[PDB]
This record gives C-alpha cells, sequence and structure tokens, in this order.
C-alpha cells in the first residue's frame, strides 16, 4: 500500500492486514473479547439502572489508573544506567545552561557599565 | 403537509436523461433518477447565469442612473 | 472639551448599563435582547458626535478619567487617547455591533 | 405542543 | 478496594500474569505488561497508543465523551490522548508525505523572499525630496548649530 | 447507536460497508446530482460484476484491493452530516441535555409550578420501582451457561412485564430540549 | 442481517414506553402555574449624561493636565479669537 | 522595465535607486535654479502638517485643508483644492523621474571607452 | 491648579469664518447640550457650593523641620539614624512625585504639541533628561533596602571617581 | 511584517479555495484581508491599513450574517455542497451576498475599493520585495477566485438541498440589519474616504497597467473560477491533486503541528517533570 | 411560511422588492460613481514617456 | 420547520419508495420486506437507506441501518431517533 503509517497517523483499519484474517483462533479471541466486554456492560447497567441506587457508580478501573500513575510509581522503580543518566541530565543540564546563559549576560552587562558605556537613558524604576 | 402526486416527477426534458441516454449507452439504467427529477423540474427548471447573477437590478440601476443624469443636466 | 468628553465616556456608560441590568431581577421582566439592542443603537448614535467634530477641527484628546494607583515615579490612571483611529473605529464597530445584536435576536431564539 | 423541558434546581 | 484489585509489581511468572489479566479485567493473550526497565510502571498493562478519536463514535459508551466503558483498562497516557488533546487518527495523506509537503512550501517561501529581497521591486524615480534642509529643525534639529546644507534643484 | 456491534463483521457487512462509504466519497466529489447518479451507476456496476465469486480468498483479496483504492481516492474533506460524528452541531445540544433524575432536588416551590407532571413523574418511579426486581431476575435466568453473552437484551417475556434495564433507555433526554 | 423475533418484540415495547413517556412530557393547559417613546431617551442617555457631564466638568476638567486637546490648525487668513491677531496671508504663487 | 535592464542586461548603466543623484549636481547645467519653497516653517506648523506632508506642495496642501474645514459639513466641496494639490504632487513625481532618467543617461555617457 | 506648576500654553483658537449655506450640526448640537445637559448641572453644582459655603473647614500642608542628616551623627547611634532616615524616605517620596510631576509635563507637551512635539517639546524634553540624569544619579541601583545609608555610600563612591577623573 | 503580511495572504488564499463550509472560506478570507493590512503596514501605510479595517468590517459582517441567515434557512447545513440556487429561492439574502462579495473584491467604488485599490496601487509604486509583491497580487486574484466559488456553488446551481423546504427570509430581525450592512458596503467607503482629513501623500502617477491591476487581475480570477467551475458538471471524474490536497488540508499545518507538538509537549511534562 | 416538499415555495413580494432594491441601488452607485469619478478607474495623469524627454532639458552635458 | 410526525414520516418513506423503479409502486405496503417480499439486492438496501438519509437530512449509522429491512422498520427507527410522537 502506498499509505506509510506513523506513530501520530496510525494504520487504518480497512488497510489493515490483521482486519482480514478468518481463522477460528483469532475469532475465538474477539468471541472472547465481545464476552468480556458484555460481561461488565451488563454490571455497568444493572448498577445504573438500579432504581434504589443512591450515589455514583466507582469505577475500578479509574481507581487502579490513578494509583498506578500516583502511589505504585516508586514501589516499582529500580535504579538503572539509563535512569540515573536520564535523571542526572534532565534534573541539571537545563540548570547548568541557564546558569551560564544569565551569568554572561550579566558579567557582559556589568563590565559595560563599569567601562560606562551602556545606554543607560530613563531607566528610573528597575 | 400533502405531498405533490408522485406521478409527476419524470426524466424527460432533464440532464437526468442525457445521464440515462449515457448509461444506456454503456448498457446500465439508473433506478434513482426520479428521486431527484423534482431539482430540476418545476419552478427549479432553467439555468442560472453569472451574468445574471451579477446585473440583477442592473435595468432599474440604468433607469435611475438615466434620471439622475437629466435632473443634474436640468439643473 | 466638556460635550467630546461626555460623549466619549457617555458611550462606555451606555455600554455597561445592560450588563448591570442583567445582575437584577428586571432582567425577567424585559425584554434583554431589544433593549441591549437599543442600548448599542443609542451608543453608535452618540458616538456619531465626537466623530462628526474630529471630521470639522481634526483635534484629538488625551482624556484621564481616574488615577487607579501610583508605583513610584509611574502613575498608572486610566487614560482614553481619542484620535483618528479611536474616532472611526469606535462609530464603525458600534454600528456592526447594532446589526449583529439585532440578528442574533433571531438567530439565536430559539436557544 | 408544549412540552415540559428538564432543568437542574436554580432554587438555591 | 484490596490490595489483590490493585497495580502491583512487574510480574515475574505466568501465574502472576494470569492473576494479573484476571485483576484487568482483560484476556491473558492480550495481557501485555511494560518492559521491566525499573521506570515505575509495575504490574499496569500496555495499550496500544491510538487516540480516543479512533474508537467507534457510533457506540454507546458508558463514559461518553471518553468513548471508554465501564471496566475497561484505561490507557496509561488516557488524559494525553481524549479526545481534546492529542489525536492519531489515519489521515488521507501519508505523515511523511504531508512533512515534506509543508516544509518544502515554507522552504521555497522563505528562499523567494531572500531572492526578492535581492532583487527588489522599486519604480524609475529618484528619492523625495524635502526643503528647509531636509526638514531639520522639524524632525528635531539642534537649533544652536547649523546643519550642513542640502539643496533641491530641478 | 442503539444496537450493540458484533465480535466481528462479515465479508457481506465488510463489502456493504465500503459500498456506502465509497458512494458518499463519490458523491462528495461530484458536487452535482447528475453527475453523481452517473458516476454511482458506474460503481454499483463494478461492485455487481464481482457479486458472483465463490472463491473466498479471491474474494478477500478483491475487498482489500478495493479499500486501498478507496484509501486512495477519497476525498480529503469529505461530507459529513451536520448531526453525525465529525459534523457541525454534531453534539450542539448536549448542553440543554439535563438528565432525568435532576428534578429530584426541586424545591417544593418548584415543583408548584408544574403539579401534574409530577404527579405522573411519581406514575413512573413507582412503575420503575415495581418493575426492577422482576426485571432483574428475567436477566438471570436468562443468562447462558456458557459464557459466550452478548450486549444483545432479551423482551418481557411474561405478561405485565417490562423489557429489561428499559429506565435509561425510556426517560432518555429528547435529542432536541 | 435483520431484526431477529426478539429484537424485534423488545424494540417494539420498548417504542411503546419510550412513546408514552414522551406523551406525558406534554405540559397541561394549567401547567406553568405561576404564582402571584422618549422614555429610554430621557432614562438612559439623559440622566446619565447629566452624571458623567458634571463628573467632567467639576472634577476632570478642574485638574492639571486631565483633558488635553490637540493644538487647532491655524491657516493664513485666520483671527485668532484670544489674542485677535490675523495671521498673514502666503506668497503668491503662478 | 527599468528592472528588467538592470537585472538581466548590464547594470552597471541604471540607476542605483539609493544612490541617486550620483553625479555632481551642476553636470550639463551650467544655469540650475534652486527648488523654491511658497510655504513657510511657521505656515506649515501651525496648520499642523505632517513631517511626511511637509514638502514642496504644503502650499496647497493648506489651501486644501482649510478649504475643507471652511466647507464642512460639505465634504464634496474641495474637489478643486485636492486636484490642485494632487497635479501638484504629480508635477512633483514627475520632477522625481526625470531626476532618475538623468541619472541614467549620465551613468551610460560615461560609458566613454 | 497653579499654571507655575503645571504650565498650560495660552489658547489660539481660530476663527469660525464658515465658507457654506449648510448648517453645521455640531453647533446646533452644542446649543442644545448647553441648554439641556450644561445648565441643571451647573444649577446642582452652584446649590452644592453653596452648601459647602455654609460648613467650610480648612487643612493644612503639614510641614517638617529639617533634622539631623545621615551625615552629622555617629555610627551606630540609632535614634539619629531612625531620625535622619525616615527624614531621608520623606525626601526620597517627594523626588518621586516631582518626577512624576516632570513625567506629566511631558506627556502633556507631546499631546498638546501633537506633530510638532519633534519640535515644540524641547524644552519639556531637556527637563526630564536633565531631572532623570539627577535622579539615577541619586537613587539609582539602591536595593529594595535602599537607605539613608546606601544614599550616602553612593554619593561619596560618585565623588571619589569624579575627583579621580579630575586629577588625571 | 511585509513578508509575513504577503506569506499569509498567499497562504489563506489558497486554503479558501477547495473548502466546502461556507463559514470556513468566509474565515480564511478574513485571513488573507488581514494578510494584506498587514503587507500595507509593511508598507509605511498605517492610516491606509486602518482605512481597510474599518471599510472590511462592513462586508465581511455582512457576509457573515447573509451565510448565517442561508444556514438557518437551510436546516443547520453549512457545507456548500448541500446548497445551490439560492439566488431564486432566496432573492435578498442572495442580493446582499453578491453585494458584499463584490465589496470584497475590488468592484469600483463600494466600500471595498477606497482601501483594495489603493492598497493595490501603493503596493506596485513602492519598493518592496519582488516576491512579497507578486504573491499579493495572485493572493488579490484569489479572492475573487473563492468568491466567485461561494457565488457559484451556493447560487448559481440546482438545488441540492434536503426536498422539505421551509426557508423565510421574512423577519424583520434578519431583514433590517442586512439592509443596514449593505448600505454600508455600499456608500461607507466613500462617505469616510472623502471626509477623514488628508494622512498621506499617494502616489497618482504609473503606467495604466499598473493603475488598472486591481481591476484586471480581479476580473481574470473571476472568469478563471467561472470557467474551472463550469468544468465541474462535465462528466469526467475528478482526481485528487497534491496542490488539492494541500489546499484542502489548510497545508497540513494543523495536521502536524497540533499532532507533533502537543503530543511532545505533555510527553515530556509527564515522563520526565512528573514521573522521572 | 408555508413549508412545502419538493417544489419552488412562494416568494412574498416584500423580500423580492426589497432585494431588488438593494441590487438596483447597488448598480446606480456604481454607475453614477464612475460617471462621475472615471479617473479613480482609469488614471488621473499622463504617465510621461521617459525616453522622449531631450537631453538639453536633462541637462546631459555631450 | 415543522415537526415530524408519524403519519408524515410513512407518506414521505414510502413516497421515496414509489420513486424507485426497481419496486413497482403497487406491491409496496409498510410491512412489505425488501428480500422476501420485493426480492432487492443487499446492495439496494444499501441504496434505499441512504435515499432515505438523503430524504430526511441525518445517518443511519450502518449496523442500525443493515437490519432495516421493512419501510415499517424505517418509520419506527426514524421515530424512534427524532423522538416523534410526544
Ligand atoms: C469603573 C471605572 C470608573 C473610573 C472613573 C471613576 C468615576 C467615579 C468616581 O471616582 O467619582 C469620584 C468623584 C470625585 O471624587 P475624586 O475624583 O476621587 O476626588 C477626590 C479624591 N479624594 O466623586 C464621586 O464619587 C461622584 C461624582 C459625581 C457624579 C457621578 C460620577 C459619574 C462618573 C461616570 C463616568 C466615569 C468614567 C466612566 C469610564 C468607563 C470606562 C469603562
Ligand atoms: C515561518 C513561520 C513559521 C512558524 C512556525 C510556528 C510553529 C508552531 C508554533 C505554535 C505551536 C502551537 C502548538 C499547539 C497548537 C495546538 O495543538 O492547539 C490546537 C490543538 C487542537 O487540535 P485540533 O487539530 O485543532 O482539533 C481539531 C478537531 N479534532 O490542541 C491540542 O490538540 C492539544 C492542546 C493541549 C496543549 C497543552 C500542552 C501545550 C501544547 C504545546 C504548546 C507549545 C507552544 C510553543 C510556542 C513556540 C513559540 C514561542
Amino acid at each position: 500500500s502506498k499509505y506509510k503509517p506513523a506513530p501520530l497517523a496510525t494504520l487504518p483499519s480497512t488497510l489493515d492486514p490483521a482486519e482480514y484474517d478468518v481463522s477460528p483462533e483469532t475469532r475465538r479471541a474477539q468471541v472472547e473479547r465481545l464476552s468480556i466486554r458484555a460481561r461488565l456492560k451488563r454490571e455497568y447497567l444493572l448498577q445504573y439502572n438500579d432504581p434504589k441506587r443512591v450515589s455514583h457508580i466507582e469505577d475500578p478501573a479509574l481507581i487502579r489508573w490513578t494509583y498506578a500513575r500516583s502511589a505504585n510509581i516508586y514501589p516499582n522503580f529500580r535504579p538503572t544506567p539509563k535512569n540515573s543518566l536520564l535523571g542526572a541530565v534532565a534534573g541539571f543540564g537545563p540548570l547548568i545552561f541557564w546558569y551560564y546563559v544569565f551569568k554572561t549576560d550579566r558579567d557582559r552587562k556589568e563590565r559595560l557599565i563599569q567601562e560606562g558605556k551602556l545606554d543607560r537613558k530613563f531607566n528610573i524604576s528597575y | 403537509m400533502e405531498l405533490p402526486d408522485y406521478r409527476q416527477w419524470k426524466i424527460e426534458g432533464t440532464p437526468l436523461e442525457t445521464v440515462q441516454k449515457k448509461l444506456a449507452a454503456r448498457g446500465l439504467r439508473d433506478p434513482w433518477a426520479r428521486n431527484e427529477a423534482w431539482r430540476y423540474m418545476g419552478g427549479f427548471a432553467g439555468n442560472i447565469t453569472f451574468p445574471s447573477v451579477i446585473l440583477k437590478g442592473f435595468k432599474w440601476g440604468f433607469a435611475a442612473f438615466v434620471v439622475a443624469l437629466g435632473a443634474e443636466y436640468f439643473l | 472639551m466638556n460635550i467630546f468628553t461626555t460623549s466619549i465616556l457617555l458611550i462606555f456608560i451606555l455600554l455597561l448599563s445592560p450588563i448591570l441590568i442583567s445582575m437584577s431581577n428586571l432582567i425577567k421582566h424585559i425584554n434583554f435582547p431589544l433593549y441591549t439592542t437599543t442600548s448599542i443603537k443609542f451608543s453608535f448614535i452618540i458616538s456619531l458626535l465626537p466623530l462628526l467634530m474630529f471630521f470639522h477641527n481634526n483635534m484629538e484628546y488625551m482624556i484621564t478619567t481616574w488615577h487607579w494607583v501610583t508605583m513610584n515615579s509611574m502613575e498608572l490612571k486610566m487614560s482614553f487617547k481619542t484620535d483618528f483611529f479611536s474616532i472611526l473605529f469606535t462609530s464603525v464597530a458600534l454600528f456592526v455591533t447594532w446589526s449583529i445584536m439585532q440578528f442574533s435576536s433571531w438567530y439565536m431564539h430559539s436557544d | 405542543k408544549r412540552l415540559f423541558v428538564v432543568k437542574p434546581s436554580l432554587y438555591y | 478496594m484490596t490490595k489483590d484489585m490493585l497495580p502491583g509489581s512487574y510480574p515475574r511468572t505466568p501465574e502472576e500474569r494470569a492473576a494479573a489479566a484476571k485483576k484487568y479485567n482483560m484476556r491473558v493473550e492480550d495481557y501485555e505488561p511494560y518492559p521491566d526497565d525499573g521506570m515505575g510502571y509495575g504490574d499496569y498493562p500496555m495499550l496500544p497508543n491510538r487516540s480516543q478519536h479512533e474508537r467507534d463514535p457510533w457506540y454507546q459508551w458508558d463514559h461518553s465523551e471518553l468513548r471508554m466503558n465501564w471496566g475497561e483498562p484505561i490507557h496509561w497516557d488516557l488524559d494525553m490522548y481524549i479526545r481534546n488533546r492529542v489525536d492519531t487518527s489515519p489521515t488521507p495523506v501519508s505523515w511523511d508525505v504531508m512533512c515534506k509537503h509543508l516544509f518544502g512550501f515554507v522552504a521555497f517561501m522563505v528562499f523567494m523572499f531572500w531572492v526578492g529581497h535581492v532583487f527588489p521591486s522599486y519604480q524609475p524615480v529618484g528619492p523625495k525630496q524635502y526643503p528647509y534642509n531636509n526638514l531639520y529643525l522639524e524632525r528635531g534639529g539642534d537649533p544652536t548649530k547649523e546643519p550642513e546644507p542640502v539643496v533641491h534643484y530641478d | 447507536a442503539f444496537c450493540a456491534p458484533p465480535a466481528y463483521l462479515t465479508h457481506q457487512q465488510k463489502v456493504l460497508r465500503l459500498y456506502k462509504r465509497a458512494l458518499r466519497h463519490l458523491e462528495s466529489w461530484c458536487i452535482h446530482r447528475d453527475k453523481y447518479r452517473y458516476f454511482a451507476c458506474l460503481m454499483r456496476a463494478r461492485f455487481e460484476e464481482h457479486k458472483n465469486e465463490k472463491d473466498m480468498m479471491r474474494a478477500t483479496q478483491l475487498l482489500r484491493e478495493a479499500e486501498e483504492e478507496f484509501w486512495q481516492n477519497q476525498h480529503p474533506q469529505p461530507y459529513i452530516f451536520p448531526d453525525s460524528p465529525g459534523g457541525t452541531s454534531f453534539e450542539r445540544y448536549e448542553c440543554y441535555k439535563v438528565p432525568e433524575w435532576c428534578l429530584d432536588y426541586w424545591h417544593p416551590s418548584e415543583k408548584a409550578m408544574y403539579p401534574d407532571y409530577f404527579s405522573k413523574r411519581e406514575q413512573w418511579k413507582k412503575l420503575r420501582m415495581e418493575s426492577w426486581d422482576r426485571e432483574v431476575k428475567q436477566l438471570q435466568e436468562e443468562t447462558s451457561p456458557d459464557g459466550i453473552m452478548t450486549e444483545a437484551l432479551p423482551p418481557a417475556r411474561r405478561e405485565g412485564d417490562l423489557p429489561p434495564l428499559w429506565w435509561h433507555i425510556v426517560t432518555r433526554p429528547r435529542e432536541r430540549p | 442481517s435483520g431484526y431477529t423475533p426478539d429484537e424485534k418484540l423488545r424494540l417494539q415495547q420498548l417504542r411503546e414506553l419510550r412513546r408514552r413517556w414522551l406523551k406525558d412530557q406534554e405540559l397541561s393547559p394549567r401547567e406553568p402555574v405561576l404564582p402571584p417613546s422618549s422614555l429610554f431617551a430621557v432614562s438612559h442617555v439623559l440622566i446619565p449624561m447629566w452624571f458623567v457631564h458634571y463628573y467632567v466638568k467639576y472634577h476632570m476638567a478642574t485638574k492639571p493636565y486631565t483633558i488635553v486637546s490637540s493644538k487647532p490648525r491655524i491657516f493664513p487668513g485666520d483671527t485668532i479669537l484670544e489674542t485677535g491677531e490675523v495671521i498673514p496671508p502666503m506668497r503668491d504663487f503662478p | 522595465a527599468h528592472l528588467t535592464r538592470r537585472y538581466l542586461w548590464d547594470a552597471s548603466v541604471e540607476p542605483d535607486p539609493e544612490k541617486i543623484p550620483s553625479f555632481p549636481p551642476d553636470l550639463g547645467f551650467p544655469e540650475r535654479k534652486e527648488r523654491v519653497m511658497v510655504a513657510t516653517q511657521q505656515e506649515m506648523m501651525d496648520a499642523q502638517l505632517t513631517l511626511q506632508q511637509r514638502d514642496y506642495c504644503a502650499h496647497y496642501l493648506i489651501r486644501l485643508l482649510k478649504c475643507k474645514r471652511d466647507s464642512f459639513p460639505n465634504f464634496l466641496a474641495c474637489k478643486h483644492e485636492q486636484h490642485d494639490w494632487d497635479y501638484c504632487e504629480h508635477l512633483d513625481y514627475v520632477k522625481r523621474m526625470k531626476e532618475f532618467e538623468r541619472e541614467r543617461r549620465l551613468l551610460q555617457r560615461k560609458k566613454r571607452r | 491648579w497653579d499654571k507655575d506648576v503645571y504650565p498650560e500654553p495660552p489658547s489660539r483658537t481660530p476663527a469660525p469664518s464658515p465658507q457654506t449655506s449648510l448648517p453645521n450640526p455640531i453647533t446646533y448640537l452644542t446649543k442644545a447640550y448647553d441648554l439641556v445637559v450644561d445648565w441643571p448641572v451647573t444649577l446642582v453644582r452652584e446649590f452644592i457650593e453653596r452648601q459647602h459655603a455654609k460648613n467650610r473647614t480648612y487643612y493644612y500642608h503639614r510641614q517638617y523641620r529639617r533634622v539631623p542628616d545621615i551625615t552629622e551623627c555617629k555610627e551606630g547611634d540609632v535614634l539619629c539614624i531612625y531620625e535622619a532616615e525616615m527624614q531621608w524616605r520623606r525626601d526620597f517620596k517627594v523626588d518621586q512625585e516631582i518626577m512624576n510631576i516632570i513625567q506629566e509635563r511631558l506627556k502633556a507637551c507631546q499631546q498638546r504639541e501633537g506633530e510638532n512635539y519633534q519640535q515644540n517639546c524641547a524644552k519639556e524634553l531637556e527637563q526630564f533628561t536633565k531631572v532623570t540624569k539627577a535622579y539615577q544619579d541619586r537613587y539609582l541601583d539602591l536595593g529594595a533596602y535602599y537607605s539613608a545609608r546606601k544614599c550616602l555610600a553612593k554619593q561619596k563612591q560618585r565623588m571619589l571617581e569624579e575627583r579621580k577623573a579630575a586629577r588625571q | 511584517m511585509l513578508c509575513l503580511g504577503a506569506l499569509t495572504t498567499l497562504f489563506t488564499a489558497i486554503c479558501a479555495l477547495t473548502q466546502n463550509d461556507i463559514k470556513k472560506i468566509i474565515a480564511f478570507s478574513t485571513s488573507s484581508q488581514l494578510g494584506l493590512m498587514m503587507v500595507t503596514l509593511g508598507m509605511n501605510q498605517p492610516h491606509l491599513a486602518f482605512l481597510h479595517i474599518c471599510t472590511h468590517a462592513f462586508f465581511k459582517a455582512m457576509l457573515f450574517m447573509c451565510s448565517g441567515s442561508i444556514i438557518h434557512s437551510l436546516a443547520d447545513e453549512q457545507d456548500i455542497r448541500k446548497m445551490g440556487n439560492i439566488t431564486k429561492i432566496m432573492p435578498f439574502t442572495s442580493s446582499c451576498l453578491v453585494i458584499g462579495s463584490l465589496a470584497l473584491t475590488g468592484m469600483p467604488f463600494l466600500t471595498g475599493f477606497y482601501s483594495k485599490d489603493l492598497i493595490i496601487e501603493a503596493i506596485n509604486t513602492c519598493n518592496t520585495n519582488a516576491w512579497a509583491l507578486l504573491i499579493t497580487l495572485i493572493a488579490t486574484s484569489m479572492t475573487a477566485m473563492y468568491s466567485m466559488r461561494i457565488i457559484y456553488f451556493v447560487t448559481m446551481t440546482k438545488p441540492r438541498f434536503p426536498p422539505l423546504i421551509s426557508i423565510n427570509e421574512n423577519d424583520p430581525d434578519l431583514m433590517n440589519p442586512i439592509k443596514r450592512l449593505a448600505f454600508g458596503s455600499i456608500f461607507a467607503g466613500f462617505v469616510i474616504s472623502y471626509n477623514i482629513p488628508p494622512t498621506s501623500i499617494p502616489v497618482l502617477t504609473m503606467p495604466w497597467f499598473l493603475k488598472t491591476t486591481a481591476l484586471i487581475i480581479s476580473v481574470l480570477g473571476f472568469l478563471i473560477a467561472l470557467e474551472l467551475n463550469n468544468l465541474t458538471m462535465k462528466l469526467s471524474m475528478n482526481k485528487a491533486n497534491p496542490y488539492s490536497s494541500f489546499s484542502t488540508l489548510l497545508g497540513f499545518f494543523p495536521s502536524i503541528i497540533h499532532r507533533i507538538t502537543p503530543m511532545k509537549s505533555l510527553n515530556l511534562s509527564l515522563k520526565t517533570s512528573l514521573t522521572l | 411560511i408555508q413549508p412545502r416538499y419538493r417544489e419552488f415555495p412562494q416568494l412574498t413580494r416584500s423580500q423580492v422588492i426589497q432585494g431588488e432594491f438593494l441590487s438596483s441601488l447597488m448598480w446606480f452607485w456604481i454607475l453614477w460613481r464612475f460617471w462621475h469619478d472615471s479617473d479613480a478607474v482609469l488614471g488621473h495623469f499622463s504617465y510621461p514617456d521617459p525616453s522622449q524627454w531631450t537631453d538639453e532639458e536633462l541637462g546631459i552635458p555631450p | 420547520a415543522p415537526p415530524l410526525t408519524l403519519d408524515g414520516i410513512k407518506d414521505r418513506v414510502l413516497y421515496v419508495l414509489k420513486l424507485y423503479d426497481k419496486i413497482d409502486p403497487e406491491k409496496l405496503s409498510v410491512n412489505s420486506h425488501f428480500m422476501k417480499d420485493l426480492g432487492l439486492d443487499s446492495l439496494d438496501q444499501v441504496e434505499i437507506i441512504m435515499a432515505m438519509e438523503d430524504e430526511f437530512g441525518f445517518e443511519i449509522p450502518d449496523i442500525d441501518a443493515e437490519k432495516l429491512m421493512c419501510p415499517q422498520e424505517i418509520v419506527d427507527y426514524i421515530a424512534d431517533k427524532k423522538d416523534v410522537y410526544e
């Protein structure tokens, strides 16, 4: 096909080779996925339509997502050469870069002022 | 809402007729032409022209122009 | 000039009147879209006067209305600069907004 | 001809 | 919620892998954790990096605007892929082709602007002439000093 | 929207979806009605030429070639119905779709402005309360032994029984509140 | 394709219930039981103008540099009111 | 056009728009009289003409402004004054074109051996 | 309003000198204004001023006597330093307002001269520049903790530099 | 400023072509006109740029009002591929739309004229980037091109709208404001251009072709767009074009930037600052 | 006001006459302004042929 | 903008179908099946659905449309979608 997918322009489904496979294995897999969807939807609709319900429907998937992205990040962190290198670089490199930028700018400005060559004309507030 | 009689809608005398002619020349027929024929029949019949659309009102504009020019000449 | 400055400030006063009316109970007793459209119309009519004066004499004004705060040798005070650009644009925008406010009463009538 | 329009409680 | 319904450490064995799939309401074959590079992912599954824009819009999703069902495992980057943010839907034109065309247009435009600057368009006319020493005083000239006279002829 | 998708689509379904999409994009390309009719007849001729293909492999191959051609010739900016997904005014009226349960919190002063509506609403709520137990029982007994389940729901089998899980399908906010 | 008998029957029952519900949505004749021209010009274009002109003339016009206007244009041949000077005419040209 | 000749033919015979006038002002002009300004600095200042407008036709622009102010609210009663001002500006433009042509002619005259 | 502090040149308005048969709408609008709007407002203001004439009271502009400067008393005498620091803060606060007055002068001159500001605001611009140099030499570069002691140190450093340059 | 305005004018004038949404076409027209104002400012003509602002407000608001009336009368349909024949089915809105479109183009002695004509004259008679000038003229042609697109596909065709018809212009709240904006689009440019004080010195001495370039290019664009639109009824299949896609998909600037920039930014904000 | 199906609707006299009036006013204004100010469209002054100015006029010495 | 009615929807649906060559205007009833009774094709049903969408200015999702096999089914689907019978 003349369409080359990209990570941000994913491959369509009608152009997907895996959508045209009729093997009983894949057919069983799809049916099992639909069965899981059906069971979850049945439970959700029962809760949703329950006339005695007096509160919102708690979402275990959402709780798991938030727990994973917050409280479970550190217990499952192991330092590695790549982790340490990335951490050091991201943490400090920007700081060193901006320190050099600001310090060179300030030093040039101060040299100008000491020599009296800086044209501070109506500067009154600083 | 009383619908107009569907017997009214025909293909003859409209561009759908030429479409049907070409399809027949290819050995095919269009079973939906009468569902579009109202767009070409009736008060929707006739072709619009860019001259007409742009110059809409030109006759009365020119009449008013002549009147105003004559008045200015008189005064 | 009294007349010129009065017109310039009255435009804003008239525009602000509908905003205040919307914070009272009168908005349920009146036809708010029509009241606002009339306010825009009268603001346009009032603004037509500074426009005429500028066309006549071509003078431009600097009107300091209120002293907000002074910040050590830099005073921040509400100031209006009414010259060619402001005077013409105010009238043009008020005309356009009058038209669009009347149009919206029909376009958004159901909403 | 005139259908009830469901609204939240704006009384409060 | 007990500690067994919550995400845990990387699954070391097929027993743990099956238990994790059961926990996440996913088929064992579909379940696939992140690489064990110790970046905190732990047991959480890896779902395809496909934006919510691509889900079926005609379906009756439990979470209507998220286009997700209740209980369905949530992508790690759901808040990046919500329908308001990053979109990954397929395109009529391939990504590289789009990039090439856009960058080519920009490069051609900038090069042609440079060419125009090199070869400016002007009229066969001399410079505008102003009186009174090129308006010396009006342009803020110093009164006491005397400018070098500039004379305009015919 | 009302029906739930199946686990998979069949070859017939895929071909029909491709046919509909191709005709819609062909209409988008040919702005005018007569031209669209002509080219739609030609497209149906192409579809019919292979309507008989008992080699279910040369059928899938034809379908894949057709899908490649469609993705090659699709309108970059096709025509979307205003209310359909992706069309202007799609979810335009979701701001005014206040769910029915919001009326529970109305102040008595506000309910006094619609005496009959809430009288009928109490009857509806009583009906829901009466039905719920029987409908959940019906679903529980209808559950298939084998795990192969579907989102399709059963109708009311006995008499005086409402279809199970009917309350949200009914009472849903109107399309244009 | 096509509705299975169960789908058709469920659709019929939901259709009946939904249509009855929509009918119940109708308001009764008494339902909204509510519980027991220069006027605009003078109200909005005159009283506020009094207030604004007062504020200007007696709080803005009395302060220094509060209202400043560009100098009026003077052309050769004009009479200044305050000083009475008559601007000399311009040179004659072809 | 001048641009075609400069950018495709010999560019050394075409004026450089920045460097006009290049040759001494008095070449081929044994008697050259200075440009004449009718309106005075004081008159232009009093009339409030913009520095862009304070050229050699300021005496016509001042008449136009005076006529507009006097005629107001009749804003169509200054067509003659405006035509006078535009014609003066056109003559100034023609003088500038003559300057450009003189520069070109002198540049191609300098093509001596 | 004191003209010496806030100089406002004399107005130079030209005579009407109409040259058309049409009526000027602005004149009639100004007449209607001077009648409807200007007169009742004037009467209300006159009544207010008449009421003010009775119940008339006076308020005075406080005067502060000069106290010993920072230079005039000893290192670590907190009493002296407090007096001198309060006096220096008063003088600094007044320098700020003088700055503001001259900036207002410059802005009003620019607006008034309009298109001739490049040539008819020379006096105001030069005043701004000179008074600006004075302000910079006095107060510029003192911390957010500026004080009489810092001002004295800055002045002494500047004087030392000037003296060294004069020697060289 | 000159280069940026010229680029914006050309880019948005291109994008306006091949747009099947009336509001989108008018928005791209607005962007093109703003690019032209930016070119005018790139030249030292601030007063002329402001004059164009004031003149353009009128007819742009009128065009948007007319499009709104059409969309309301139809069952909220904005795509022009389901309109047509509005010239006959909505005489008043169609007439106002055509007045606004001709005003947007350089029709002599309409509100647009007293700004667009002078801007084009000043562009021609000034020291400017050759490429900026050339693409500005091409965009001035493309303006009439897409105006003709709107006119043709929303007026000069057979009806493509659904069969049930419920069209009602007859409402004062609709008719009166459009009438006022039409009086504006016809006379306001003239009245203002005469009343305003002299601001800058225009250049009125130029070759006939430079003087009449505005009219000539506008008419050329009208004719070319008319021929291309007439060619649509020919029973030949329209094949996708690389340039047609570049126009339709907005030059891919949205498709690329609105996906690469936010993706990288948000991925950094999560994987680096927060997690790592 | 009457919604009609697959048929050209009925046009009130008001909208027709008002659209006609707007178009006529536009064209009257264009014709009037072109008659009175054709220079703004064609040209105000004669662009001189720079190649015809004589060397004596341009002060070109031989 | 007249609100839709059951009778109006039925009338317009039958109008569209009567304007179909493959269906003879007689032998077409609200309950007449497209394949069992009228003997139409799978592609013909898709074309009919598209014609109804064009008529009523809104789209039938493919999943819901594939099951609409009789004019009464189409009428009921349109009615349920538009919430007609208040």
